[PDB]
């Protein structure tokens, strides 16, 4: 009973939709509110001022797209103050198919400051008709067997794609460039051995910038057989760094893969030099091969990846449907991955690259599980930092997976599985990590099951504590009975310390208990208190309110009067409460 | 056998103090310096103090019970705090009512061969219902999923033909369509269900829970009688529920209301899928018992729903739905051989447990719900209901149902904190004063001066 309900403030723009308040986030003197659009409206973000009492829509600067999904995903980094916003409603058509993935925005300073953006888990459109050009290195470094293996690679790719809508062209490049055959030359023959039998190894330098500009302006020409309705794809094959410099702006509309082969790409620094030539993300389009014989192993990856889909990889990934930031590291969930098995994307700091981590192994039982619906960092200092992600639909019951950060030179590994027991309960539909004693080790993982049904209580929140072997279930946060569909657990947040005892406290939203309610659970010695110290009825703050407790955020607030400020979302409303020593 | 006493100055406060406290009513039982609080103690302690056995006031919780399937219909209880009263409810399973069977079918593309078989089963279904009881009716509805991405491909060509491209008689995807109001005319089923085309969608879980909710929320359009209500749910994989709509940016919860327009659930993209518990609640209210007819690989998943929807059954549907009539007969037997005895919401001043004495050879005791399996027609089973109050309660009531049936037991709860002592007759001349004599202690009419008036 440290939250001053009598002093509550409320915020609502005049044109606010029903889902203004779907997410709330407190940054100095303001609240950021995610407002996903309903019906035909598009979503938006609102910056709400503590002083003026007004909420204003945020103009995304240099953004090309805004769907109704904008506002669904707001996260902030406690270590550096970064804000990540995501719009997981980027839809596009590729022949008769529709793709759906996310667009994410990183505000390093504040919403008015510089913005970075990216498309995590983005699948480029590869149509039925593809105009593909091979641009192969002929530099003086290639021995004749190595140059030949490059020739044979292009042949097997053409051979495996012979009865498709693909049309091919080939350009050798060294100091200068020669078209070894145009698209028309491929249509009139379709014989790879014949098309390339006049190829003579140039034995000079490696002018990659000029080569790419040459391909974009002198090869993709309609009078040479290029189809303007086809996807333009470029496969670059090189064994050394570029000997020129400039830009490839003339080729930016081309989907560009690049393959670095051999001893000259031993260092990660040299491999990095190929990134400016290829499309993003470099994890998809930049292939480093240590030996020339591995050009055969690459045949599947660079061609099976290259219309009626009944089975989907990342085309319907729904990336950015959740996010979390810790210590400068951002991750977003992608529930659609691998036919809605799910997973998460480990983002590069500039949002220009990503790494997908998902279920392992892909078994038929992970399908339609929606892993990555929730993602929550569990940082530690002495122990390894973990990431928890819920698959609330796993086998219609849900589960939570614990992933360990890459340790040393290693990779992400999955270290624990936590099973839900009740069908439809959405076990893992909400997650929250808590470091109660603030020793730098996050020991508590809270798992919401907001749809849990039975015993006259709607929804559950379970407490898991980290032991040596893994997380063990130690307690439950008890909500009031009498609301069997009340969705206790839909929102869980750590409030920092609200009652000045040095221990972190937790809030739990229960948005469908009458007009909504928020429970406050105080931190104690050795964990969390299972009984709440306060319950805040929405009806008390506003009379016509609904969904009170749909989202909660707490922070030690630096301006104003009080120990902590707590923001609570509701239907078309956002409410701010101050924590006080004596209420 | 234990009594803790704090405030006792009357017989009624003694009983209120606990279930083990008793009150002596002997006249002139108290010494000059003693209070009449010594008059309230445990039975052995009172006997220690010279009170005779017949002068010991020791109330006991009592139940007053007043051819039916559920007997008795009305019971009045008298509860002293801390002591339970017990009464037996008898369930004698009668003969079945007429059966309304609404057949709700998945029409995504893998159900194409199932659709061709179901189009010809209208006769067999009515004949099956009339082999069970009398005067059956059948209805029909269909579902695929919500019509937003990524549940369906919203490309205009794939909306017109969600089915694979070869398919030539295919309807756009849809959430729920009410095809046939409950009727006893099988030819109506044939021509109405025959008009339906196969459809398709994008992701494996389907939106059948949307359709079930609309069926349970629209009783006038569906045509339910007040007889046995069966809802066959025929599908061949999983189902969406609340929270999944987020992928389509559908964040408003299901409101559990009827939304049929032109026999379609048009606003399905305005509301999220219902939660399982939300649907279980709606099905219990309206007495609608679902029969999940699912393929073999889904059976273990759908069986977990019977955990949460008490009156439901699961049967293994064939890949072409050709066994569905025997599936429904088996499911009826399983549904009606199971009997739950439950009560509505209670004040927490009361607690109710059930003993279930079953005829199949099983006995449960002290359970929040009565549960017997293997119940047979005209073979009675007995439920012992025990009700305990923690305090002197205000007059109240609560109903006891048999799940799936409308018969109720109305339990009137009355407090018994009053002592029921004796007549002051033979003792008049009373307290040497005006006051009257209750329970061996004089409560003098307000004032004069004195405990002894
Ligand atoms: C948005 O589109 C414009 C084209 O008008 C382009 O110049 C810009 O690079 C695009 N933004 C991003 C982030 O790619
Ligand atoms: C109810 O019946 C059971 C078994 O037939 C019996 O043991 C019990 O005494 C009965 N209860 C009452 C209150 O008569
Ligand atoms: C069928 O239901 C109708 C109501 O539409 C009723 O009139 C009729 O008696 C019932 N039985 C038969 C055999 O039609
Ligand atoms: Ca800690
Ligand atoms: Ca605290
Ligand atoms: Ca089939
Ligand atoms: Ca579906
Ligand atoms: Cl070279
Ligand atoms: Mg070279
Ligand atoms: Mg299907």
């Amino acid at each position: 009973y440290n939250l001053d309900v009598r002093g509550a403030r409320s915020f609502s723009p005049p044109r606010a939709g029903r889902h203004f308040g779907y997410r709330v986030l407190q940054v100095g003197n303001g609240v950021i509110v995610g407002a996903p659009g309903e019906g035909n409206s598009t979503g938006s973000l609102y910056q709400c001022q503590s002083g003026t009492g007004h909420c204003l829509p945020v103009t995304l600067r240099g953004s090309n797209y805004t769907s109704k999904y904008l506002g669904m995903t707001l996260a902030t980094d406690p270590t550096d103050g970064s804000i990540l916003a995501c719009d997981p409603g980027l839809s596009r058509t590729c022949d008769q198919n529709t793709y759906l993935s996310g667009l994410c925005y990183l505000f390093r300073q504040n919403l008015q400051g510089p913005m970075l953006q990216g498309r995590p888990g983005f699948q480029e459109c590869i149509k039925g008709n593809v105009d593909l050009v091979f641009l192969f290195d002929g530099s003086m470094s290639l021995q004749p067997d190595e140059f030949q293996k490059i020739l044979d690679f292009m042949k097997d790719v053409m051979k495996k794609l012979s009865n498709t809508s693909y049309q091919f062209a080939a350009v050798q490049f060294s100091t200068s460039y020669k078209t070894e055959f145009d698209f028309s030359d491929y249509v009139k023959w379709k014989d790879p051995d014949a098309l390339l039998k006049h190829v003579k190894h140039m034995l000079l330098l490696t002018n990659t910038f000029g080569a790419i500009n040459y391909v974009a302006t002198e090869v993709f020409r309609e009078e040479l057989g290029a189809r303007p309705d086809a996807t333009k794809v470029l496969i670059i094959i090189t064994d050394g760094e570029a000997t020129d410099s400039g830009n490839i702006d003339a080729a930016k509309d081309i989907i560009r893969y690049i393959i670095g082969i051999g001893k000259h790409f031993q260092t990660k620094e040299s491999q990095e030099t190929l990134h400016k030539f290829a499309s993003k993300p470099a994890s998809e389009f930049v292939k480093i091969l240590d030996t020339f014989e591995k050009l055969k192993d690459l045949f599947t990856e660079l061609q099976k990846k290259i219309q009626d889909l009944t089975s989907f990889n990342m085309e319907l990934s729904s990336s950015g449907i959740s996010a979390d930031l810790s210590r400068g590291h951002a991750v977003v969930g992608a529930v659609g991955a691998k036919d809605w098995a799910g997973g998460f994307l480990d983002l590069k700091a500039d949002l220009q690259d990503d790494t997908f981590i998902g279920n392992e192994p892909l078994t038929p039982e992970v399908r339609a599980g929606y892993l990555g619906y929730t993602v929550t960092w569990l940082p530690s200092r002495q122990k390894t930092s973990l990431l928890a992600s819920g698959a609330p639909r796993y086998q219609h019951m849900g589960r939570v997976l614990l992933f360990q950060e890459p340790q040393g030179g290693g990779h992400w590994s999955q270290v624990q599985t936590i099973h839900g027991t009740q069908i439809g309960s959405y076990f893992g539909g909400e997650l929250c990590g808590v470091d109660v004693d603030q020793d730098g080790e996050t020991e508590l993982l809270l798992i919401g099951a907001p749809l849990f049904y039975g015993e006259q209580r709607g929804g559950r929140v379970f407490i898991y504590q980290r032991r040596q072997l893994g997380f063990e279930e130690v307690s439950e946060l008890q909500g009031d009975p009498g609301y069997p569909l009340g969705r206790f657990g839909e929102a869980i947040t750590a409030l920092t310390d609200i009652n000045g005892d040095g221990l972190v406290d937790v809030a739990v939203g229960a948005p469908l208990e009458e007009q909504g309610a928020v429970y406050i659970f105080n931190g104690r010695h050795g964990g969390l208190s299972p009984q709440p110290s306060q319950r805040i009825e929405g009806t008390q703050v506003l009379s016509g309110i609904q969904w009170f407790g749909r989202s909660i955020h707490g922070v030690k607030d630096l301006e104003g009067d009080g120990l902590a400020d707590v923001a609570v979302g509701a239907e078309s409303q956002m409410i701010v409460l101050s924590s006080r020593p004596v209420v | 056998q234990e009594c803790t006493k704090f405030k006792v100055s009357s017989c009624r406060e003694c009983i209120e103090s606990g279930p083990g406290c008793t009150w002596c009513q002997k006249l002139n039982f108290t010494g000059p310096g003693d209070p009449d609080s010594i008059r309230c103690d445990t039975r052995p302690q009172l006997l220690m103090r010279g009170c005779a056995a017949d002068d010991i006031m020791d109330p006991t919780s009592l139940a007053e019970t007043q051819q039916k399937q559920l007997s008795p219909q009305k019971v009045t209880l008298y509860l002293r705090p801390g002591q339970a009263a017990a009464f037996n409810v008898t369930f004698r399973r009668a003969k079945g009512y007429p059966i309304d069977l609404y057949y709700l079918m998945d029409l995504s593309y893998s159900m194409l061969d199932d659709l061709r078989n179901v189009k010809k089963l209208g006769g067999d279904l009515l004949r099956a219902l009339n082999e069970i009881t009398e005067s059956g009716r059948i209805g029909f509805g269909s579902f695929v999923d919500k019509t937003v991405l990524p549940f369906v491909n919203t490309h205009p060509d794939k909306l017109r033909n969600p089915c694979p491209n070869k398919e030539k008689e295919c309807q756009p995807p849809f959430a729920f369509r009410h095809v046939l109001k409950l009727t006893n005319n099988s030819n109506q089923f044939q021509t109405e269900v025959g008009k339906q085309l196969i459809s398709g969608n994008l992701d494996a879980p389907e939106g059948g829970l949307d359709a079930m909710m609309q069926v349970a929320a629209c009783p006038e359009e569906i045509g339910w009688r007040k007889v046995t209500r069966l809802l066959v749910f025929a599908t061949d994989d999983g189902f969406h529920f609340a929270g999944d709509g987020k992928l389509g940016a559908i964040l408003t919860p299901n409101d559990g209301r009827c939304h049929l327009e032109d026999n379609l659930y048009k606003r399905s993209n305005e509301f999220d899928y219902p939660s399982v518990g939300q649907l279980a609640h709606k099905l219990a209210e309206n007495n609608i018992q679902p029969i999940f007819a699912v393929t073999s690989r889904m059976v273990k998943t759908y069986e977990k729903l019977t955990e949460i929807i008490p009156k439901s059954a699961v049967g293994e549907l064939s890949e072409d739905s050709s066994n569905v009539v025997q599936l429904i007969k088996n499911a009826y037997n399983k549904l009606s051989s199971r009997v739950f005895l439950d009560h509505n919401a209670l004040p927490d001043t009361l607690k109710v447990t059930y003993d279930s004495f079953c005829s199949n050879g099983v006995t449960h005791r002290n359970q929040p719900r009565g549960d017997c399996d293997g119940v047979q027609i005209n073979v009675p089973i007995t439920f012992q209901v025990k009700v305990t109050a923690t305090e002197c309660i205000q007059e109240q009531s609560f109903v006891i149902r048999a799940l799936g049936f409308t018969d109720i037991v109305t339990v009137q709860v009355l407090p018994q904190c009053e002592c029921r002592c004796r007549d002051q007759s033979r003792d008049r001349s009373l307290c040497h004063g005006k006051g009257f004599l209750e329970c061996g202690i004089c409560r003098c009419d307000t004032g004069y001066i004195g405990k002894n008036c």
